[PDB]
RNA sequence: CGCGACCUCAGAUCAGACGUGGCGACCCGCUGAAUUUAAGCAUAUUAGUCAGCGGAGGAAAAGAAACUAACCAGGAUUCCCUCAGUAACGGCGAGUGAACAGGGAAGAGCCCAGCGCCGAAUCCCCGCCCCGCGGCGGGGCGCGGGAAAUGUGGCGUACGG
RNA sequence: CCAUCUAAGGCUAAAUACCGGCACGAGACCGAUAGUCAACAAGUACCGUAAGGGAAAGUUGAAAAGAACUUUGAAGAGAG
RNA sequence: CCGGGUGGAGCCGCCGCAGGUGCAGAUCUUGGUGGUAGUAGCAAAUAUUCAAACGAGAACUUUGAAGGCCGAAGUGGAGAAGGGUUCCAUGUGAACAGCAGUUGAACAUGGGUCAGUCGGUCCUGAGAGAUGGGCGAGCGCCGUUCCGAAGGGACGGGCG
RNA sequence: CGACUCUUAGCGGUGGAUCACUCGGCUCGUGCGUCGAUGAAGAACGCAGCUAGCUGCGAGAAUUAAUGUGAAUUGCAGGUUGAUCAUCGACACUUCGAACGCACUUGCGGCCCCGGGUUCCUCCCGGGGCUACGCCUGUCUGAGCGUCGCU
């Protein structure tokens, strides 16, 4: 049927929690290399380029 | 006697081709079509047979006026004008 | 001739008289089992139907 | 029968003309998948309704 | 990436639209690139092909530097026939083999007045783009 | 009333539906008069109707019909709601006065069963299941 | 020579019929050739003469109906084939004067109280 | 059959509910269409505020809510009469009018009267003929500093 | 007797228009079951559902209170969330089952009859001229014809006039 | 006592609905015994007096280049 | 999992997610194939034989001869209904005609049905069925002279 | 040994599974929201050089005109001042069907006009325009021991 529950609501505190945890993990070099991004020559992992 | 021998007497005809729907369902003694109900002004249709409804409906035939209606609608039934000549 | 199905014997007579410049004696019509109507047009005795058919193009 | 309605005769005329085989030049068309006429009616086998 | 919500990217829709295209859309699909010299002459990269363009086959078995005129633009099987691009049957009669115009380089056009009008229109729109970019 | 037109008074079911004789029609005889007048003069729109007399066997109603293609009605700005195609056969949809009195329409606590536009609309809106995306 | 519609419009009625029945008699001769086993050069011309007949008859009917509706342009009652063929519902609709017709009371109301243009400072 | 300790349930699924099931897969489509209709309305009434006319302060009835005030349907005719506004020009300069509403107390009457006099103080009225200003119309400085207001016009607070 | 009004009722291939029939997903008006559940079954339930009939539109219906309320009161209709599986109905069994208040989406109101006053001030149609003429409309002239005083139009409608 | 409306006449957009139609777009769907009955000359062939019932059936190859010529046989069918 | 072969264009490992997720059965559904089995059978209505022809080929086609049967309530000559080109001529022998076939009602090419007097057409029969009227929520139904202003016709006279 | 039978492998048949493809569905969503007495929906019969079906079309019949386009169509023939395609606003649109002169047989009419015929005087034949029900406004002819008035 079409009226299978396709959609799942997540609590807002948990959605912000997961954004916080994923951001926090995107600053540790082991976890992003274990994700497989080739970063073995980037000069700093929270890689902030200036606003130009 | 009620089977093979009694099938031999089948030489009359209950129905004929209808002048409205074209099917061989025009009952001759009743003078009425058993598919479209010809002497009645309204077409015989029933909601208990949707397959029979979709066998002869507006999609099924030639649409020789309505496919032109559907085309003239897209320019809003513009009439009395031509394209600009050479 | 093969004629139109709606055409009468009178119409077949006047059509042949106008088209091929002749005068006919009688017209027989039948409708062939393919649906086309066929007309046997008998010409008047002063005309020669072989010469008329040669002028039409059939021989 | 030999006694016939004009409408019955014209119906028989159409169903006579539809009972011929396919011409062979159809067979060499580009997007052809048509090989023989599957709408052939034999008078002894199938009986036209009517 | 396509952003237009009226242009479909559906594979079966694109294939149906390609294989059931009418002949004046087929003419645009049956388009061949011009040569390098014809590109620098007319500022036109691609052109629909006609019954008299002198072309080169560059992909296939009949590729090479030989030049032949198109003799027939067979739009229904999406192919063209070129002069010496042929093969022999069993009985010794030569037949023309179909070549897609995307594998075809035009070295000499049939320049009609319609063709010159199309060439000027394509060159002008290309230059409008080039002078819009700066 | 409306005698139930079953052959020989036999309604083949449970005894709650065995009623034949003392049943009543949901619309009034005045609205029956309007629909007979409209279905005869289908080229005219039923406006209203009223009672003019009765005896034991008949009721008599005068129905006001209107011709929407006459130029007086077609060119009076105060009367041209009936010229519009939505007012075809008002008497058959119950949009006249004696037609709307039978539908249970009205305002307030006596007419909670026609919230929406009808018994149809109320029953549809209440006997539905709103299955949301996120529940 | 080919028969085009462009060179047919400048002609008159009797010469259009003279072209037409010439096409009809050569079509009849082409059908005679068709049943007498004639050549493909003549069996190809059956379509050519048929569409030429179609062209001449189309020119005749187009010119004739243009002349009739030039005659009927200023009349209160024109024939039903000359009336505009919209849908039946749009022919049943009100006309533009009648949809622009307003009650004198309501006209007094929009003259007295027009919808003003305003803005609200926050 | 029931098992051990549990609730007695009455699910209302004894009808043919599956014909009349209303899924909400067109919910973001309805939201996106309602949004575009809202911006089309706001673009059409270009200096007039987007939410609509000004609505009065009403006390909710029926003791659960009678401490809370909210926006009513329209200013009542005696509120417009005390504010000195004609009941037909009110809807033309953007005031909601409720003929049906009575007053029973002085203070809600006076609060909505002061709301009307606070709204006419903020009302920047464009002249009816654009190249000719008239007697009560706003001046060309507030015409050039007119903006379209968002949200309810002077929103109601507790 | 005869002529003429009026009323009522005919006839016409009289002049001009309009309806029929189709589609029918959604909508309106009627009509309307039984399978089923109650571990049987008859009220109930299924269900104002299917089938049947009529009528539409691009939406329909509804709609500006003979309303809700009992409050410090709200304010057309429609729709969503909640009210609420609640008040209530029910072999008070099986089961059925709203409404108001509240938050929103939207948001818009108005018109007659009647009562009154204005020399019927009102409407329709044919003739001529000019314009516009493919939504048959505008201006003027007709000692042109009807309708209408058994009441048309202008003002005016409960918020009062 | 009080409160609230003013029935038995009429019109009215928007929010609302939309498994028919016209034109689209999409998919954690199905992949020819699946997905619509119907990927194909499908509401077709065929059946029933009738109301009605109702299929099977995609794929050479890149390109027909679809096997000229020789030979056996009446040929189908072979061998080259 | 790898090796070999065939095939000719896509596929899989790991972390999670989702399910129309695993077959021996349901007298399961659809399709295909066995044993039975070269078996049962090609036995109702007396009957075929000789020579020749054509043909690659003859128990069966054709011709001749012979012997027979139907025996005028026919195994004859013709129509109704029904069938619809089966009728006719030529060609073919792939498929069908339960052996064969050089033959056919098969297949493919072309042909063929001519009316004032023969029938329909016209009449009314048993009946069917509108309008009027009545009934009916309604599509409509009853009704057929019945709660009808049901005649549009004609000769003569006058007038243009 | 052999024949027959059984098992396994190789090769070959029978059969069409599997896999890989996919101009098709299914579901969801957006915009528009339009049939008909000016004859719809539907049906019948015809129309191509070779054409049965499908499709397109209507005696102008696999299409006419106009516009856009700009050299094909193609299975085989044949024959740029615009081939073919698309658009489609011009024109046309057989018979039936609400179906409409009466009937449903392709039967029978009636009125008006035109052409042959005639020598309009009828006939006869051909062609064109009308002839259905209900209903609205208006017109004319009328009906009534309906109500009056006048003489
Ligand atoms: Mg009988
Ligand atoms: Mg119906
Ligand atoms: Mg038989
Ligand atoms: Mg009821
Ligand atoms: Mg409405
Ligand atoms: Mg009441
Ligand atoms: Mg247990
Ligand atoms: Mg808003
Ligand atoms: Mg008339
Ligand atoms: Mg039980
Ligand atoms: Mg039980
Ligand atoms: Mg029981
Ligand atoms: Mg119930
Ligand atoms: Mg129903
Ligand atoms: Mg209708
Ligand atoms: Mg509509
Ligand atoms: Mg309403
Ligand atoms: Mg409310
Ligand atoms: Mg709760
Ligand atoms: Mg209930
Ligand atoms: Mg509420
Ligand atoms: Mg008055
Ligand atoms: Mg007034
Ligand atoms: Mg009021
Ligand atoms: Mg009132
Ligand atoms: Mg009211
Ligand atoms: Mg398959
Ligand atoms: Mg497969
Ligand atoms: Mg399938
Ligand atoms: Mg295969
Ligand atoms: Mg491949
Ligand atoms: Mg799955
Ligand atoms: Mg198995
Ligand atoms: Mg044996
Ligand atoms: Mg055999
Ligand atoms: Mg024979
Ligand atoms: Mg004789
Ligand atoms: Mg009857
Ligand atoms: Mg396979
Ligand atoms: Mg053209
Ligand atoms: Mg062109
Ligand atoms: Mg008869
Ligand atoms: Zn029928």
């Amino acid at each position: 049927k079409t009226w299978r529950r396709w959609h799942r609501r997540v609590n807002t505190t948990q959605k912000r929690y997961a954004i916080c945890s994923a951001l926090a993990a995107s600053a540790l070099p082991a976890l992003v290399m274990s994700k497989g991004h080739r970063i073995e020559e980037v000069p700093e992992l929270p890689l902030v380029v200036e606003d130009k | 006697t009620k089977g093979t021998s009694s099938f031999g007497k089948r030489r009359n005809k209950t129905h004929t081709l209808c002048r409205r729907c074209g099917s061989k369902a025009y009952h001759l003694q009743k003078s009425t079509c058993g598919k479209c109900g010809y002497p009645a002004k309204r077409k015989r249709k029933y909601n208990w047979s949707a397959k029979a409804k979709r066998r002869n409906t507006t999609g099924t035939g030639r649409m020789r006026h309505l496919k032109i209606v559907y085309r003239r609608f897209r320019h809003g039934f513009r009439e009395g004008t031509t394209p600009k000549p050479k | 001739f093969i004629v139109d199905v709606k055409a009468n014997k009178h119409q077949i007579k006047q059509a042949v008289k106008k088209l091929y410049d002749i005068d006919v004696a009688k017209v027989n019509t039948l409708i062939r089992p393919d649906g086309e109507k066929k007309a046997y047009v008998r010409l008047a005795p002063d005309y020669d139907a072989l010469d008329v058919a040669n002028k039409i193009g059939i021989i | 029968s030999s006694h016939k309605t004009f409408r019955i005769k014209r119906f028989l005329a159409k169903k006579q003309k539809q009972n011929r085989p396919i011409p062979q030049w159809i067979w060499m068309k580009t997007g052809n998948k048509i090989r023989y006429n599957s709408k052939r009616r034999h008078w002894r086998r199938t009986k036209l309704g009517l | 990436m396509k952003f237009n919500p009226f242009v479909t990217s559906d594979r079966s829709k694109n294939r149906k639209r390609h294989f059931n295209a009418p002949s004046h859309i087929r003419r645009k699909i049956m388009s061949s690139p011009l040569s390098k010299e014809l590109r620098q002459k007319y500022n036109v990269r691609s052109m629909p092909i006609r019954k008299d363009d002198e072309v080169q086959v560059v992909r296939g078995h009949y590729k090479g530097q030989q030049i032949g005129k198109v003799v027939q633009v067979y739009r229904k099987k999406y192919v063209i026939y070129i002069e010496r691009v042929q093969r022999e049957k069993a009985n010794g009669t030569t037949v023309h083999v179909g070549i897609h115009p995307s594998k075809v380089v035009i070295t000499r056009l049939k320049l009609d007045k319609d063709r010159k009008k199309i060439l000027e229109r394509k060159a002008k729109s290309r230059q409008v783009g080039k002078e819009k970019g700066k | 009333g409306r005698k139930r037109p079953v052959p020989k008074g036999a309604t083949y079911g449970k005894p709650v539906h065995h009623g034949v004789n003392q049943l009543k029609f949901a619309r009034s005889l005045q609205s029956v008069a309007e629909e007979r007048a409209g279905r005869h003069c289908g080229a005219l729109r039923v406006l209203n109707s009223y009672w003019v007399g009765e005896d034991s066997t008949y009721k008599f109603f005068e129905v006001i019909l209107i011709d929407p293609f006459h130029k007086a009605i077609r060119r009076n700005p105060d009367t041209q709601w009936i010229t519009k195609p939505v007012h075809k056969h008002r008497e058959m949809r119950g949009l006249t006065s004696a037609g709307r009195k039978s539908r249970g329409l009205g305002k307030g606590h006596k007419f909670h069963h026609t919230i929406g536009g009808s018994r149809r609309a109320a029953w549809r809106r209440r006997n539905t299941l709103q299955l949301h995306r996120y529940r | 020579a080919k028969i085009k519609a462009r060179d047919l419009r400048g002609k008159k009625k009797e010469e259009l019929l003279k072209q037409l029945d010439d096409l009809k008699v050569e079509l009849s001769q082409l059908r005679v050739a068709k049943v007498t086993g004639g050549a493909a050069s003549k069996l190809s011309k059956i379509r050519v003469v048929r569409k030429s007949i179609a062209r001449v008859l189309t020119v005749i009917n187009q010119t004739q109906k243009e002349n009739l509706r030039k005659f009927y342009k200023g009349k209160k009652y024109k024939p039903l084939d000359l009336r505009p063929k919209k849908t039946r519902a749009m022919r049943r609709r009100l006309n533009k004067h009648e949809e622009s017709l307003k009650t004198k009371k309501q006209q007094r109301k929009e003259r007295l109280y027009p919808l003003r243009k305003y803005a609200v400072k926050a | 059959a029931p098992s051990r300790n549990g609730m007695i349930l009455k699910p209302h699924f004894h009808k043919d509910w599956q014909r009349r099931v209303a899924t909400w897969f067109n919910q973001p489509a309805r939201k996106i269409r309602r949004r575009k209709a809202r911006q089309a309305r706001a673009r059409r009434i270009a200096p007039r505020p987007a939410a609509g006319p000004i609505r009065p302060i009403v006390r909710c009835p029926t003791v659960r809510y009678h401490t809370k005030v909210r926006a009513g349907r329209g200013f009542s005719l005696e509120e417009l009469r005390v504010a000195g506004i004609h009941k037909k020009v009110a809807r033309t300069i953007g005031i909601s009018v409720d003929p049906r509403r009575r007053n029973k107390s002085t203070e809600s009457l006076q609060a909505n009267v002061q709301r009307l006099k606070e709204y006419r103080s903020k009302l920047v009225l464009f002249p009816r003929k654009p190249s000719a200003p008239k007697k009560g119309d706003s001046s060309a400085e507030e015409l050039k500093l007119a903006t379209q207001l968002t949200g309810p016009v002077m929103p109601i607070r507790n």
